[PDB]
């Protein structure tokens, strides 16, 4: 068939794009997630509760690698996340087939956010319902970026997205400083996800990925139980 | 609230084809008369301002050397149909080396008149008269926004249409002459227009079997006015 | 490799008269050194006042005839009258030029009556140029027939000879004799001579036998 | 491809998007033009200066060729793309037929561009009117205007924009034969006309004359100060 | 009513109203009557005019040497299908070198007109074709409709005030399969005098007759050659 | 047929025709034809009912809109 | 039962309405109403009354005692073509 | 309301009404039944005589898709023969690509996906037709499928579509079609469509029968005249 070819996102008489405002409400009703960079690498952490004991928790993953050195989490709705992951997987490849170099983390956010802006203006589509947190260690210095369904992006030291994010950002303000190691950042990222979790935080209720100068990787549930031990 | 542009009435006709018939009741009136001696064809100009140049506007325009025209309703979209009629007579001359007849000009325009839609956007709000002399003698045709054309003998088109058509059925007979058919039409235009009739409010054009399409000008026109 | 053309022979002849037009052709179809058939005329009746002859590559002569017969119907359904003879010749000049860069290998002669009941002959090249003449001969034996009709019809190269216009009776035996001379020296000129005569009352036909080499 | 009929008929036979666009013209600034027998004179009013902006970027009198000037009213966004399409057409005429473009020819290009654009799919009509002024070959000065429906139309004097009915009613009681007697006397008609409009007391007017052989020549606000003195001085003594 | 705007939208009863409103357009045109014998097919039309000086709008058109049609509805849609009709007859004559059969022509029309009755923003064709022709199986009378549903029949009548013409044909169709062309036509002419007001009938300028015949090419008779057919009819009983 | 009982109806009536030129009516509208045809004959002064009186009664019950439409066919 | 339609007047409907609302007002003798009804194509009877009541006010504007033909024409373009932004009709012909 | 205009909107309880409205147009078409015998399929269509003016053999509600496949329709006839064109065209591309005659489990699968594709978009409407497909093969036996306007297909030992659907398939299960050959079936097809449509609603009607099997050598064709006159001889014995 064909499409619609008209924007269903218009300006209000008060001058506010209403569908982008409603899409942020879907982001705020998502699972909580925190992300902290500290002086040698970035820690991404999320919160993954299965609805019942029947689910296989080792089947899908929130924390996803994009390349050797770039990871990515979200806080929003599920199926919209897997679309722009596969889009971001490809955009790192057309950069590499031209320049023969891994893409910088700043240039990836230039191109993922330009998709979402192009997607909130074109005809016959509703915008995405996810926000992102993107980490990576390009040229020594680590990076931590956050996009939104509107298409903007920022450069955070530490932030929180999802439910109770206004309580998470006040908690990080009284805890984070400029001088921490990576494993110190892990202990304060589980401590801030404990502010809104359920009663038991086991080795499969959360999912943590880290960056180093050695590259991005995702923690296996063995040592996640070790970090969850000696906590609070 | 909003229909499409392509919707039938419950009475069954259409909406915007019927709306375009209402639009040609706002144009200037126009009268054409078919006579066996030739076709006379007149119009008013409806001069608005004294500062306006009078000869810049026109309603009579020619299609070929033997076919004239007369337009009413809107004017700006009439210039599209005139240009399609001019190209159509030249393609017929190019391939067949003859002159296209007056009837087959009209259906070439009338097939264009109903082609709006949402593929490949509104009907044309004009109404036309076609005076010409082909090999069957002098002819006179009248098309529609609906794409319907029919041969008339004396047709009056414009805002004063039904007032003139009543006064035109009483003066016409089949054995007129061209010198008095011209005089008969200016009596009708004198009754229906607003301002007084002079050599600037109106213009005429006739086509004869002998000579080609001829349009009057402000020297040979006012002898008919002073001898009305 | 695959060559798209072949020469099938054939010879056509038209003479414009004062109130008539005679179009004649042989009836032999043949390519190479063989014979396909001994009965395949070239007299095609377009209207009651126009006959066309088509010689050359026979696959193009079959196609071009059917293209023309469609467009005579499209004229009448759009103009409520039949085409005149001059209108056909102006039309077919555009059809032949429309394949300028892959041309028809067809020689065409249109004979018929005008609006005043006089003869008219239009001869074509395979690209689509034309003029109106009194007599033309096209095809394989065109180099043999054209000098003879300059002497007899055109009254050329003669002294103290009176100029009488060609009657219908003189033009019949003039056509019948000139194919007998052409059948002797040309290997392509065939066996039966189909003669089509266009008058103000219809189209008559006549078949004359020849030698059958 | 956005395919939707924007301009449709009304149930009484009007095109609403066309006559809504004629009200966008009816609140743009006033532009007045008359023609003399040897020098044409047109000039916009209501410059509305804020003394912190570049005075040349705000101009509304532009040239399509050496011989053809153009003024407009309405909204300026749609104006300068009609101009840039008209500059291309009057240039491609020279690659064809060798003479420069007659002033009547370029208005038929603009009006036919403006009409078919109230006919296409998914396009709102233009919201501008124009004044095209030029002295063609054989030195015949004449002018035209363009309705947003696309009806080109010649004139002897005209005025469009906000406050156009009062100025046109002023010119009919004022356009005599001897008002176009001298070249400096036709300018005294325009400056008297725009003063009978939205105020523009010598600080908001910008005339631009053309003497049938030059290009356009904007006089700076010193002769306009000189002309507005003597235009009031004749009114100072007669009444 | 919100179910009455587009061709796509079904009614809660299951009747698309935009098709049913195009049936009103064919009820506005003037009447025409077609009927057939064993060896002939005759269709008779009734012209209208606007003023007494304008000419009458013709309705019977020549499609091919053995096919003719009669229209009822808006004429611009009629020429849009008639140009499709001529085109499909002569290319089959171009390819197969034979006249295209009548029953196979109409199946192309039913597929042509069904497409805009299912898309979005596409009107139906408001037209009322009665078709008369020859297969190798003799005469055929067909009618179509804007609902793209064509009917095989032996006598029909469509247009304004056509129900009175159908009542005449039902009580006389036992005689149609025997008579020659002379009283076959003036059987059909007695149908058109039924569908008129009681003062004017058949004044040789508003009627047209078309015949396709077993040795006869399809021929249209107009307003001078009608006069041999039109004479010999009795006065209207009252 | 039921509501035409008390009216002076000439035997020129085909109820099978009249039921067939009235489609999409109901029992009120079919009753409404008989009263309107019984009043149009009172306009022309007739005493009996003819077939054309019913056909003019149908055009009043359908409530068509009259707009100058004779340019078809 | 009955479903009487009140349409807009055609032309002779309009000419008769002018003769009703202007039969009792001081007018110039030589004015023609048929010219006026051609200038109001789709106009209600309510507007035609307001044309006649407006053009009498123009006679009361300056000094005079009876209206002229141009006093009507100054009332036509004000009532019909200047109040045309409102017009009240064209979204009610479709009855929505 | 407003939830039932397009075919792209679910209801607030989760069903599409544009499909259900189009199903309602099927119960105004009359009746088309078809049962399969031991060694073949017999269709049957009772056909309304609307007026005397139509011709015997007009506007057949019983098509012929391939050499061995048959179709009997019930619905809006312009949409019926539109589906009959693409099904006839689908069987041609099977033979031109795969070399042999198309089987029925694939043929009714390809058509029903084409019908299903018009119940997804706002740009098109659903079809207003239900129909049946029947055939016979020497390597497969007889087949009998049926397709609703939604796009759902199943197999049957006998089915019915039209106005009186339940009132027709009440008597079908009284038969024993597992053992009867397609000769006694033809008398029993015509009998069960005589007890339906009382003479109050319809004045007169027309029998139309179809027939396929190895007795027809696998080809689909109409019954001969003499056999259906025996079934119309078997007509007026249902009054006892």
């Amino acid at each position: 068939e064909r499409g619609y070819s008209f924007s269903l996102t218009t300006f209000s008489p008060s001058g506010k794009l209403v569908q982008i405002e409603y899409a942020l409400a879907a982001v705020a009703g998502g699972a909580p997630s925190v992300g902290i960079k500290a002086a040698n690498g970035v820690v991404l952490a999320t919160e993954k509760k299965q609805k019942s004991i029947l689910y296989d928790e080792r089947s899908v993953h929130k924390v996803e690698p994009i390349t050797k050195h770039i990871g990515l989490v979200y806080s929003g709705m599920g199926p919209d996340y897997r679309v722009l992951v596969h889009r971001a997987r490809k955009l790192a490849q057309q950069y590499y087939l031209v320049y023969q170099e891994p893409i910088p983390t700043a240039q990836l956010v230039q191109r993922v956010a330009s998709v979402m802006q192009e997607y909130t203006q074109s005809g016959g589509v509703r915008p995405f319902g996810v926000s992102l947190l993107i980490c990576g260690w390009n040229e020594g210095r680590p990076y931590l970026f956050q996009s939104d369904p509107s298409g903007a992006y920022f450069a955070w030291k530490a932030t929180a997205m999802g439910k109770n994010y206004v309580n998470g950002k006040t908690f990080l303000e009284k805890r984070y400083n400029e001088d921490l190691e990576l494993e110190d950042a892990i202990h304060t990222a589980i401590l801030t996800l404990k502010e809104s979790f359920e009663g038991q935080m086991t080795e499969d209720n959360i999912e943590v990925g880290i960056c180093n100068e050695a590259g991005f990787r995702r923690l296996t549930p063995t040592e996640v139980k070790d970090y969850l031990a000696a906590i609070a | 609230y909003d229909r499409g542009v392509n919707t039938f009435s419950p009475e069954g006709r259409l909406f915007q084809v019927e709306y375009a018939i209402e639009a040609i009741k706002l144009g200037s009136t126009a009268i054409g008369i078919q006579t066996s001696e030739g076709v006379c064809l007149a119009v008013e100009k409806r001069i608005t301002s004294p500062l306006m140049e009078p000869s810049s506007i026109e309603k009579i325009v020619e299609i070929d050397a033997h076919i004239g025209c007369a337009m009413s309703g809107l004017i700006a979209d009439a210039k599209t149909l005139i240009d399609k009629a001019r190209v159509e007579t030249q393609n017929h001359w190019f391939t067949y080396n003859e002159t296209m007849t007056v009837e087959s000009v009209t259906q070439a325009v009338s097939n264009l008149a109903l082609q709006f839609g949402e593929e490949d956007s509104r009907p044309f709000g004009v109404a036309l008269l076609f005076g010409g002399v082909d090999e069957k003698g002098p002819q006179l045709f009248h098309m529609d926004p609906s794409g319907t054309f029919v041969q008339c003998d004396a047709r009056a088109i414009g805002s004063a249409s039904e007032g003139a058509q009543s006064s035109l059925q009483e003066v016409y007979h089949k054995s007129m002459t061209l010198k008095e058919a011209i005089k008969s039409s200016l009596i009708i235009l004198k009754q229906v227009m607003e301002e007084k009739l002079n050599a600037t409010n109106i213009e005429l054009a006739t086509v004869q079997p002998g000579q080609n399409f001829h349009m009057f000008t402000k020297e040979e026109l006012e002898e008919v006015i002073k001898d009305i | 490799r695959f060559s798209p053309y072949v020469f099938n022979g054939g010879t056509i002849l038209a003479i414009a008269g004062e109130d008539f037009a005679i179009v004649a052709s042989d009836t032999r179809l043949s390519e190479g050194f063989s014979i396909h058939t001994r009965d395949s005329p070239k007299c095609y009746k377009l209207t009651d006042k126009t006959v066309i002859g088509c010689s050359g590559f026979h696959g193009d002569c079959l196609t071009l005839t059917k293209i023309i017969e469609a467009r005579l119907k499209m004229y009448k359904h759009s103009n409520n009258k039949a085409m005149t003879t001059g209108a056909i010749a102006a039309m077919l000049s555009t059809i032949l030029y429309s394949r300028r860069f892959f041309p028809y290998y067809v020689y065409n002669i249109i004979g018929g009556l005008d609006e005043e009941g006089k003869g008219a002959v239009y001869s074509f090249d395979p690209v689509g140029s034309y003029q109106r003449d009194s007599f033309k001969a096209g095809g394989s034996a065109s180099a043999m027939l054209q000098p003879l009709l300059d002497n007899q019809v055109g009254f050329k190269n003669m002294q103290n000879v009176e100029h009488v216009p060609l009657s219908l009776d003189r033009a019949m035996r003039l056509v019948k004799d000139v194919f007998i001379s052409a059948a002797e020296r040309d290997v392509y000129t065939g066996d039966a001579l189909r003669i089509c005569i266009v008058t103000k009352e219809g189209i008559r036909e006549e078949t004359v036998s020849l030698r059958k080499d | 491809s956005y395919d939707r009929a924007i301009t449709v008929f009304s149930p009484d036979g009007h095109l609403f998007q066309v006559e809504y666009a004629q009200e966008a013209v009816k609140k743009g600034s006033t532009a007045v033009g008359v023609r003399g027998r040897d020098i044409v004179v047109l000039g916009v009013e209501k410059k509305s200066v804020a003394k912190l902006q570049d005075e040349r970027t705000v101009r509304k009198i532009c040239a399509l060729d050496d011989n053809v000037c153009m003024a407009f009213a309405g909204l300026t966004a749609d104006a300068r793309i009609v101009i840039n399409r008209a500059r291309v057409e009057c240039q491609s005429h020279r690659l064809t037929v060798e003479d420069p473009v007659t002033v009547e020819y370029i208005t038929r290009y603009i009006a036919s561009l403006k009409q078919r654009y109230t006919q296409s799919n998914g396009r709102r009509p233009f919201g501008i009117s124009a004044l095209i002024v030029g002295f063609d070959f054989d030195g015949t000065p004449r002018l035209y205007q363009t309705d947003p429906s696309g009806t080109y139309h010649a004139w002897k004097a005209n005025a469009i924009g906000r406050g156009a009915k009062s100025v046109r009613e002023f010119l009919e009681k004022n356009y005599t034969d001897e008002a176009i007697e001298t070249d400096d006397l036709t300018i005294k008609l325009v400056i008297k006309a725009l003063l009978e409009v939205v105020q523009s007391g010598g600080k908001n007017i910008e005339l631009a004359v053309m003497r049938r052989d030059q290009s356009l020549k904007i006089l700076n606000p010193e002769e306009i100060e000189k002309y507005v003195a003597e235009i009031e001085k004749e009114k100072e003594e007669n009444e | 009513n919100q179910y009455d705007n587009d061709v796509t939208v079904w009614s809660p009863q299951g009747r698309i109203h935009q098709i049913e409103y195009a049936m009103e357009a064919v009820k506005q045109g003037s009447a025409t009557v077609g009927l057939k014998s064993k060896t002939h097919a005759v269709l008779v039309a009734l012209k209208r005019a606007q003023s007494e000086l304008a000419a009458h709008q013709k309705k019977i058109l020549h499609v091919d040497n053995h096919i003719g049609i009669s229209i009822a509805g808006l004429t611009a849609d009629a020429r849009l299908l008639c140009n499709f009709m001529r085109q499909e007859c002569l290319d089959s004559r171009f390819v197969f070198d034979r006249p295209l059969p009548v029953s196979r022509l109409v199946s192309l029309i039913g597929s042509k007109t069904q497409i805009p009755t299912q898309r979005y923003g596409r009107r139906p064709y408001g037209v009322g074709l009665l078709i008369a022709g020859y297969d190798d199986m003799g005469p055929h009378i067909f009618q179509t409709c804007p609902s793209a549903n064509y009917f095989d029949c032996r006598a029909m009548s469509i247009g304004a005030r056509s129900q009175s013409a159908r009542t005449y044909l039902e009580r006389h169709m036992s005689e149609f399969m025997e008579c020659n062309l002379n009283e076959l036509v003036k059987h059909g002419l007695r149908a058109l005098r039924e569908t008129l007001p009681a003062e004017q009938d058949l004044t040789t300028k508003n009627v047209s007759i078309g015949i396709v015949g077993k040795d006869l090419e399809f021929t249209i008779y107009d307003d001078d050659d009608v006069s041999p057919f039109l004479e010999g009819l009795e006065e209207r009983p009252q | 047929q039921i509501h035409s009982r008390k009216m002076n109806v000439s035997p020129d009536v085909n109820y099978e025709e009249l039921a067939r030129c009235t489609d999409d009516f109901n029992g009120a509208q079919c009753k409404a034809v008989c009263v309107e045809a019984g009043m149009i004959a009172l306009r022309r002064g007739a005493t009996e009912l003819t077939h054309e009186d019913y056909m003019e009664g149908i055009l009043e019950v359908q409530a068509k809109k009259k707009a100058n439409l004779q340019y078809y066919a | 039962d009955r479903k009487i339609e009140f349409s807009l007047p055609d032309l002779e409907g309009r000419t008769h309405i002018f003769k009703i609302h202007a039969r009792s007002m001081s007018v110039e003798r030589d004015i023609r109403f048929e010219l006026l009804a051609r200038l109001c194509p789709n106009s209600t009877g309510a507007e035609i009354r307001s044309v006649c009541t407006e053009a009498g006010m123009f006679a009361i504007r300056a000094r005079r005692k009876i209206a002229t033909e141009k006093d009507f024409l100054e009332a036509v373009n004000k009532v019909i073509k200047s109040y045309a932004k409102f017009s009240a009709t064209p979204r009610y012909m479709t009855y929505n | 309301t407003g939830y039932d205009l397009s075919a792209s909107t679910f209801s607030p309880d989760g069903r599409v009404f544009q499909v259900e409205y189009a199903m309602k147009a099927v119960e105004n078409s009359s009746t088309a039944i078809g049962i399969r015998c031991k060694d073949g399929v017999v269709f049957g269509v009772e056909k309304l005589v609307l007026s005397k003016l139509y011709e015997e053999g007009s506007n057949k509600r019983l098509f012929n898709v391939d050499r061995h496949v048959g179709m009997a329709v019930a619905g809006l006839l312009a949409d019926a023969r539109s589906l009959a064109d693409i099904a006839r065209e689908e069987a041609s591309n099977f033979r031109s690509n795969f070399g042999y005659n198309i089987p029925l489990k694939h043929l009714a699968d390809r058509v029903a996906m084409y019908v299903h594709a018009y119940t997804l978009y706002s740009a098109v409407r659903p079809f207003g037709c239900s129909f049946m497909l029947g055939s016979y093969s020497v390597n497969d036996g007889a087949q009998l499928y049926m397709i609703d306007p939604s796009g759902v297909s199943y197999g049957y030992w006998g089915c019915a579509i039209g106005k009186a659907r339940q009132a027709a398939k009440t008597e079908i299960e009284k038969l024993q079609m597992k053992e009867m050959t397609c000769r006694d079936i033809v008398k029993e097809v015509a009998k069960i469509i005589y007890i339906v449509h009382d003479e109050v609603k319809d004045k007169a009607f027309e029998l139309e029968l179809s027939w396929v099997g190895e007795l027809t050598n696998g080809r689909h064709e109409i019954v001969p005249k003499d056999i259906r006159e025996e079934a119309e001889k078997y007509a007026k014995e249902s009054l006892k």
